[PDB]
C-alpha cells in the first residue's frame, strides 16, 4: 500500500478494495475500484474505461466532407454533437462560412439533444439512485397527489392516476419477473424520500420514457432521423422552400408547424415535471449538497457554445459561455484558446496507449492514439483483472488536463463559469434555485448539485430552441433561405494544407476535434470529450480526475451495496463509449 | 409469465439501445412492462457490478434455454478481447455464456450484425460480427445504424404475439422490414427516373426535393424500411430531409468510397 | 291558425311563431319553427332541411364499383358510413362475398366512426348547451380538481392545470373577440351546472378538441385517410403482410401495432372523460330526462349493425340488434324487412318532390327524386321565407314511415330496442346508469336520455373495436390474410339485372342504400338516412316525426333565446346533409 | 395582441373540409382557434343559433369591414333561384355575396368550393357552381382537395398569419407549396410505375408488396396535392399507401373522368 497527496486528498490504497464492474445505467462500459477505511470512507478511487473502438485511427484517409458521419457514432446518447464538433472543424481548417440559417438549424439541433439527454439521464439513468422503486407500492394515492399538486401545476396529477401507476408497478412485480428493478438498492439508508414522493418519481420516470421520444422528431425534421441525424460541411441538408413550387419536397410550413408543437411540449414538460422533481430531490437529500464536490470547488472548465453570430465562435456570439477556472478561484474566469499548445494537453502515462514520452502531455494537433494494452501488475491477469494497478496504466481513456490542471466538465462546470462571469439568466435561477432549497451558493458544488444543474440546463435549453426557432422564422419573413454554402464543397478547392478546430458543449460537458487536412485526406484526427476529462485517469504528477476526486472522503452505509459510488458517478453522466472512442 | 429477455452490448455508440426507446407503438414503456421481461440490460437496470452480475447469472441459469439474447455492439479480437472488458475479463466471454443458454439471438444494429464503424478500415481492435464468433444458435440481423425504432419493436410485437422468429433473408434479416431496397419504395424515385437530380446542396433542385442519387445516395443498394415506414413515428427519413442514404443497413458501407460519390 | 291532434299531440299553430334559422352546431342546413302559447310552451314544430345536392341523380348511369366514393361525400361528419352501406348494397346485389378480414376491418372502420362521431358530437356539437362556458371563469380551480377527482380516475385534474385552462379562457376573452362563443345563451336559467362543472366541461371540450383527431388514425391505416377513406367492392384495397418480403408495402405488424396503441388511448379517452362528464350533465340536469320524449316512448327503429359472421346480415350475427317497435309496445320488438314493400315507405306531400301521386309513400325500390321548390305562401316570396307553410311542402328532407308509422332512429332508439330484445351488456349498462342517477327506466326517454344513450354507446364501440382488432389478429396468427374476393369484380361476371340492400347502424340511426344494376351500371340508388327519419316532415295523415314530435309541449323560459329548442335538436345529432343527400 | 378574423361559411356541402381543420396535427386546432386567429362566425361550432347567429354575422362583417378572412367550403346552387341552399329564409347565394363584400381575401377549402366537387358531377342536379364564378373582384385561394390535408390546411393559414401575405398561387390560384407537384411525381411507388410491376387484382401478391395501383385507376399522375408527401393525419398514410389508387379527388372534374377503375 501507498498513500501520497494531491490537490488537496490524501489517495491511501491501504484497506479493502471494492470492485463495481460493470457500472450500470450509464453509456458503455466503466469499471471503478475504491479503498475504503474501516470508517466505511472511500481513501482512494479508481476509474477505468473498459472499450475503445480507434475512432481516430478509422478517420485517417478519409475524405473530411465523410467525417462527421463516422464520429457521429462515437456515440448514440449524445447523438448529434460529434457531427456538429467535425463539421466546425472541417470548416475551420477549409475556411468555409455557413449561411445562418444553417448556424440557427446546428443551434436548434444542439438545444433539442440538450433537451433529450439531460431528461432521460434524469429519470432513465440517475433516478433510481434517488427513487425507491419498491418502495412506490407503499404510497398513499391521495397523499401523492397532494404531494404533486403541492409543488407543480402539471395536470397528471389525480389520485387515480397514482393508485393506476401504483397497481401498474404492483402487476409488475407480482410474478416475481422484476427486471431492470431486480437484485437493485432498494431499502438502502440512503434512499430518503417518503412513498409518496417515491410515487410520484416512478409515475414521472414512466412519463418521461414516453415522452422522450417525442423531442427528438425535431432531429427528425432537420436532419432525417434519430438517433444519429445527417449534416453537411458548409450546412445542412435539409433545404428550405416555403412559398414555391416543390415545397413538398422540402423544409415547408407545416415542417416547421410540427417543429414548433415539439419545442412547446418540450418546455412544457422540463419546467412542470423535471424541474419540480430536481428541486424534491433536493429537498428530501440535502446532506448530497455536501457530498461529491470533487474538483467542482477547484477547477472547472466550458469551451462555450450556441454562436448566435454565424461562423462567430468568440465571446460575443456564444449563448454559452467558455472560460477556465483554476486553483479554486472563481474570480478569475480564464480564457481558453484550443489552438494553445500550453492549454490542452493528454498524457498517457496511466493510459493504455503508447507516447514517445509518456511523462509529458500531447496537444491534440500534435496527438497520438497508438493502443497499448497493458495493465502491468494486476491481481490477476491481463484477462482476468481483480484488481487494477492504479500505478500504472489502468484505463482505456487518456487524461486530458489544461494548462496542466485537472478540470471538472459538464452542466455544473458549465454553470459555475456562466455564473461567475455574470450571466444574468444564470445567477437569477442558480439563486432561486438555492434559495428554494435554503442552501448556500456552494451547495451546487456537490453531486446534488449536478444533478440540479442539470435540470437547470434542460429548462435554459427548451428556452433557447424557441428563440433559435424564431429566429429562423425571421429569416424565412426576409426572404432568407438558404441553408449551405458550397463554394468550397469540391476537395480542389481545399488548401493542400490546413487544420481546424471544432469545439461545442455537448450535455456532459467540453467537446473539441481537432483535424488535418493534407492533399484531400484526413491526416490526424483527435477527439477529446467530456466524459474523457471527467473520467480521467492520473497524469505524471498523480493529480486525480474529477471523478476519482468526487468520490474521494465518501461515506459508504454498506461497503457491498455501491449506491454512493452509483450516485456521484451517475451525476456527471457517465458517457464511455465518447470517453474512448 | 412474459418473455425473458437479456440485453448485452459490446462495443457500440448504445444508439440501438437509444433507437428502442424511442419506439412509438407499442411505447417502449409497454414493450419493458407488459410484453416481454427484460431481465437484464446495462442500460437501464438499477443493479450494478456485483448485483448485475448475480442478475446475470441467475437469469441465465433459471432461464436456460428459454430467454431470448438481444445483443448490441460486438466483440474485438484484439488484444486477447481486452478492448472489451466486463467484469474484468473480456466482453466475449460474457457474450458466449449468454449465447449458449438463449433460445434465439437477436443481432441489433449494424454492429452486431456486420461490424459497423468499428470494423471499418483499419479495423483497429478486430471487432467482429456476432455471427462470425456464435456458430450453433439462431441469429435474427436487425442491421441499421440504427434500425428504425418501430422496426425494432415491430419485431418484438412479433416474436412475442406469433410465438415464432421472423422468416428472414439469406442474411438472416427479416423479409418483413428488409426485404426490399431503400429505392424500390423512394418517394424521390420519380425524379431519378426523369434525371431530375439535387447537383449542389440547396440549389433549386434540392429546394424541389429531386434525387439524391449525385449526391451520393445508396438507396439503391440498401434494404431497410426507411422510404416507407419511416422514422420516428413517420416523421422523416434521411433522404426526406435531403442527405442521400449513406448505406447504413449494408455490411461494410464505410467502406465503399466517400458517402458523397456515385 | 288550426289545430288537430296526432300521435297523442294537439298540433296548434295559433300563437306567436318562432324561427331559428340557421340551426348551428349541427352539420348541414336547418331551419326550425315553433309556436308558443301564452304560457311559452310550445304548442306546434316544423322541421326543415334547407339544402339539397341530389347524389341519388349523380349516381346514376355510374359504375357500382365507383358507387361507394360519391356516396360517401353525402357527409363528412359520418365519414364512411355511406361507403359502408354502399359496398354492402352492391355486394348484395350482385351476389359477392368477402373474407372475413374485410369484414372484420369494416367492422373496425365503424366502430371508429361511432368512436369519432360520439366525441365530437357530445363536446363540440351539444356541449355548449349544457355547459356554460363564460360561467367557467367563476370557477375554483381547487374546488374544479376536487369535483374531477371525485368523478373520475382521469389523470389531468390538477388545481394548476384547471388554474391553466380557466386563465387561457380569461385572454381569449379579454380582448372582446369571442369567436364560437359569442352572443350565447350564456346565464340562461337552463344552465344548471356550478361553476367548477363548467370549467371541468371546458377543460374537457378542449382534450376532446384535441384527442379526437387521433382515433380517426385507424381509417388512415385501414382506408387511407380520414375524412372519407377508400373502400372496394368485394372486400377493403389494404393488403395485408405480415413476415414475407414487401411487407413494407401492405398493412403489417407496425401498421397493427399503430392501430392498437390509437384503440387503447380512445377507450381511456371515452370510459374516464366522456363518460364521467355524462353522468354529470346528467346529476346536474335531471328534469330533461322528462323533456323532449317525443316518439321515444311510441315507436323507435334500428336496422342492426357489426355482423360478426362474415357475410350474415342475420339476427344470430349483428352486434347491434335490429327491430322496431310501434304504439309503445316496447313487449313485441318486430322484425324489420327492408326489401318488405309495405315496411318502409317515402312521402314527398310536405316535401320539395315530385310524385305521381303525392298521397301513396313509395318504398325505395320504387323510389323517386324529383326536386321541386314550392313552398307555396311563406309570407315573403319563394327566395324570401319568413314562414313556412306547413300545412304544405316545407323542407328538402323526404318523409319515411315504417309501416305508416313515424319512428325514431339512434342511439336511444337503439338502446330501447337491444334493451327489450334482453341484451344483456345493454339491459345491465341502462340499469346501473340510471341508478346513479336515481332515475326510472324511463328517464332514458327524453333528451337527457339521448345524450345518456350516445355516451353509451361510444363506451360499447370502444370496447368493440378491441375485439375485433383481436378477431383480426387471430386470422393473422391462423394465416387467414385474405382482405379481397375478386371472383365478381369484372362486370361480365354480373347478373344483367340485379338489385340489393345495403344497411347499417350509422351514429344517427338506421341507414339504408338501395341500389339497381342493369346492364352494369346504377339503374337507380335511393338513400334513406338517419336524420332523414328523424328530422322529417309530415306525412298525408298529418304524422309529425320525431323532431317535431320531441320539440312538441317544451316549455321556454325566454322565447327570443331558444336554448331549449337547441337542447332537443342537438340530443339527436342532427346531420342535414345526410337527411337531404 | 388582436387575432385575425375569420368568417367561416357553408354552401352545399358535407363538412368535410371543417372536419379535416379539426384533424390538425400541429398546430392543433384548438390552438389555431385560441390563439391565432379570430375564428368569429362558424355554422359547425359557434354557440350562437338563429337571430343571434345573424347578429355575429352582421355585426363581424361590419366591424371588421375589409379586414377580416372569408373561408368557404362547399358551393352555391343557381337552380331553383338559389333555394337548394336557404340560409335565414334566403339564397345563400345572398349570404356569399354580402361576406365576400366585405373580405380581405377569400380561401375556398376544399374542391367544393374551387371546382363544383359530387354535387357539380353529372348531371349537376342543383346547378351548383364554384365560388370563382360567383365572386370576381376579390384574392381567392383554392385549396382543393375532397377534402384538402388537415395540416395542409392550417399550414396556410398559419403561412397567412405568420408572413401577413397570401401564398404565391398557380395559374388555377392554388397555393404552389403544396399543389405545385403531382402525387405521382413524389410517390414511393413509383419505382413500380417505372419497372412496371403493377396491382392487377385486389390482394393480388403485387398489392401484398406495395406494387403500383396504375392498372387499378390509380389518378396520381394527373392529380396535383401533398398526399404522397406530407400525408394524411399526422402523416400516417395516404390512400395509395393504404392500397387504393388516387381518385384524383383534388382535380377539377375529378368525378367525372370515367370509373375510379379505369386507366
Ligand atoms: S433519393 Fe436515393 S433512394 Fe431515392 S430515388 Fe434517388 S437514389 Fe433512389
Ligand atoms: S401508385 Fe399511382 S401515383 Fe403512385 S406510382 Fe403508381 S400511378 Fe403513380
Ligand atoms: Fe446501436 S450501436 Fe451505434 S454504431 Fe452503427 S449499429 Fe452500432
Ligand atoms: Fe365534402 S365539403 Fe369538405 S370538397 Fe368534396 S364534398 Fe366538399
Ligand atoms: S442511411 Fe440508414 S437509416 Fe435508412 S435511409 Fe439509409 S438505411
Ligand atoms: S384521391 Fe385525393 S386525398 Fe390525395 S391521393 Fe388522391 S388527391
Ligand atoms: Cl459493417
Ligand atoms: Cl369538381
Ligand atoms: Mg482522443
Ligand atoms: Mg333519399
Amino acid at each position: 500500500s501507498t498513500q501520497y497527496e494531491t490537490q488537496g486528498y490524501t489517495i491511501n490504497n491501504a484497506g479493502r478494495r471494492l470492485v463495481v464492474d460493470p457500472i450500470t445505467r450509464i453509456e458503455g462500459h466503466m469499471r471503478c475500484e475504491v479503498n475504503i477505511n474501516d470508517q466505511n470512507v472511500i481513501t482512494n478511487a479508481v476509474s477505468c474505461g473498459t472499450m475503445f473502438r480507434g475512432l481516430e485511427i478509422i478517420l485517417q484517409g478519409r475524405d473530411p466532407r465523410d467525417a462527421w458521419a463516422f464520429v457521429e457514432r462515437i456515440c448514440g446518447v449524445c447523438t448529434g454533437v460529434h457531427a456538429l464538433a467535425s463539421v466546425y472543424a472541417i470548416e475551420d481548417a477549409i475556411g468555409i462560412k455557413v449561411p445562418d440559417n444553417a448556424n440557427i438549424i446546428r443551434n436548434i439541433m444542439l438545444a433539442t439533444l440538450w433537451c433529450h439527454d439531460h431528461l432521460v439521464h434524469f429519470y432513465q439513468l440517475a433516478g433510481m439512485d434517488w427513487i425507491d422503486v419498491l418502495d412506490a407500492l407503499k404510497a398513499d394515492p391521495r397523499k401523492t397527489s397532494e404531494l404533486a399538486q403541492s409543488l407543480s401545476s402539471w395536470p397528471k396529477s389525480s389520485p387515480g392516476y397514482f393508485f393506476d401507476v401504483q397497481n401498474r408497478l404492483k402487476k409488475f412485480v407480482e410474478g416475481g419477473q422484476l427486471g431492470i428493478f431486480r437484485n437493485g438498492y432498494w431499502g438502502h439508508p440512503q434512499y430518503k424520500l417518503p412513498p409518496e414522493a417515491n410515487l410520484m418519481g416512478f409515475a414521472h420516470y414512466l412519463e418521461a420514457l414516453d415522452f422522450q421520444r417525442e423531442i427528438v422528431k425535431i432531429h427528425a425534421v432537420f436532419g432525417g432521423k434519430n438517433p444519429h441525424p445527417n449534416w453537411i460541411v458548409g450546412g445542412m441538408p435539409c433545404a428550405i422552400n416555403i412559398d414555391e413550387s416543390g415545397a413538398v419536397g422540402a423544409v415547408n410550413m407545416e415542417r416547421l408547424n410540427l417543429v414548433q408543437s415539439i419545442i412547446t411540449r418540450t418546455a412544457d414538460f422540463i419546467n412542470n415535471v423535471m424541474i419540480p422533481d430536481a428541486l424534491a430531490i433536493g429537498q428530501f437529500n440535502k446532506p448530497w449538497s455536501e457530498i461529491g464536490t470533487g474538483l467542482s470547488d477547484k477547477c472547472v472548465l466550458s469551451y462555450g457554445a450556441f454562436p448566435d453570430i454565424a461562423n462567430d465562435f468568440g465571446e460575443k456570439s456564444l449563448l454559452m459561455p467558455g472560460g477556465a477556472v483554476i486553483n479554486g478561484d472563481f474570480n478569475n474566469v480564464l480564457p481558453v484558446d484550443l489552438v494553445d499548445p500550453q492549454q490542452v494537453q493528454e498524457f498517457v502515462d496511466h493510459a493504455w496507449y503508447r507516447y514517445p514520452n509518456d511523462q509529458v502531455g500531447r496537444h491534440p494537433f500534435d496527438g497520438i492514439t497508438d493502443p497499448w494494452y497493458n495493465p502491468g501488475d494486476v491481481k490477476g491477469s491481463d484477462t482476468n483483472i481483480q484488481q487494477l494497478n492504479e500505478q500504472e496504466r489502468y484505463s482505456w481513456i487518456k487524461a486530458p488536463r489544461w494548462r496542466g490542471n485537472a478540470m471538472e466538465v459538464g452542466p455544473l462546470a458549465r454553470t459555475l463559469i456562466a455564473y461567475h462571469k455574470g450571466d444574468a439568466a444564470t445567477v437569477e435561477s442558480v439563486d432561486r434555485m438555492m434559495s428554494a432549497l435554503n442552501l448556500p451558493l456552494s451547495g451546487i458544488q456537490s453531486t446534488l448539485g449536478r444533478i440540479l444543474c442539470r435540470a437547470h440546463e434542460a429548462q435554459w435549453a427548451a428556452g433557447k430552441l424557441q428563440y433559435f426557432f424564431d429566429k429562423l422564422m425571421t429569416n424565412l419573413k426576409n426572404g432568407n433561405l438558404a441553408t449551405a454554402s458550397t463554394e468550397k464543397w469540391e476537395p480542389a478547392t481545399w488548401p493542400t494544407e490546413c487544420r481546424g478546430v471544432g469545439f461545442t458543449e455537448a450535455p456532459r460537458g467540453a467537446l473539441g476535434h481537432w483535424a488535418a487536412i493534407r492533399d484531400g485526406k484526413i491526416d490526424l484526427y483527435q477527439c477529446v470529450v467530456p466524459t474523457t476529462w471527467n473520467a480521467s485517469p492520473r497524469d505524471p504528477k498523480g493529480q486525480i480526475g474529477a471523478y476519482e476526486a468526487a468520490l474521494m472522503n465518501t461515506k459508504m452505509a454498506i461497503p457491498e451495496q455501491p449506491l454512493e459510488i452509483l450516485r456521484t458517478l451517475h451525476s456527471f453522466d457517465p458517457c464511455l463509449a465518447c470517453s474512448t472512442h | 409469465p412474459r418473455i425473458p429477455v437479456v440485453w448485452i452490448h459490446g462495443l457500440e455508440c448504445t444508439c440501438c439501445t437509444e433507437s428502442f426507446i424511442r419506439s412509438a407503438h407499442p411505447l417502449a414503456k409497454d414493450v419493458i412492462l407488459s410484453l416481454i421481461s427484460l431481465d437484464y440490460d446495462d442500460t437501464l437496470m438499477a443493479a450494478a457490478g456485483t448485483q448485475a452480475e448475480e442478475v446475470f447469472e441467475d437469469i441465465i441459469t433459471q432461464y436456460n434455454g428459454k430467454y431470448i439474447l438481444a445483443v448490441e455492439g460486438n466483440p474485438p479480437l484484439g488484444e486477447q478481447g481486452m478492448f472489451c472488458i466486463s467484469s474484468g475479463r473480456p466482453f466475449i466471454e460474457k457474450l458466449k455464456r449468454a449465447a449458449a443458454g438463449a433460445s434465439a439471438i437477436i443481432a441489433w444494429g449494424t454492429c452486431a450484425s456486420w461490424g459497423c464503424v468499428q470494423a471499418a478500415r483499419p479495423n483497429p481492435t478486430q471487432a467482429t460480427p456476432i455471427d462470425k464468433v456464435i456458430t450453433d444458435k439462431p441469429i435474427i440481423k436487425v442491421p441499421g445504424c440504427p434500425p428504425i425504432p418501430d422496426v425494432m419493436s415491430a419485431i418484438i410485437t412479433y416474436m412475442v404475439t406469433f410465438d415464432r422468429l421472423p422468416d428472414v433473408d439469406r442474411m438472416g434479416r427479416p423479409l418483413m422490414f428488409y426485404g426490399q431496397r431503400i429505392h424500390d419504395k423512394c418517394y424521390r424515385r420519380a425524379h431519378f427516373d426523369a434525371g431530375e437530380f439535387v447537383q449542389s446542396w440547396d440549389d433549386d433542385a434540392a429546394r424541389k426535393g429531386y434525387c439524391l442519387y449525385k449526391m451520393g445516395c445508396k438507396g439503391p443498394t440498401t434494404y431497410n424500411a426507411c422510404s416507407s415506414t419511416r422514422w420516428n413515428d413517420g416523421v422523416s427519413f434521411p433522404i426526406q430531409s435531403g442527405h442521400g442514404c449513406l448505406g447504413c443497413a449494408e455490411n461494410g458501407f464505410w467502406d465503399r468510397g466517400s458517402f458523397y460519390s456515385r
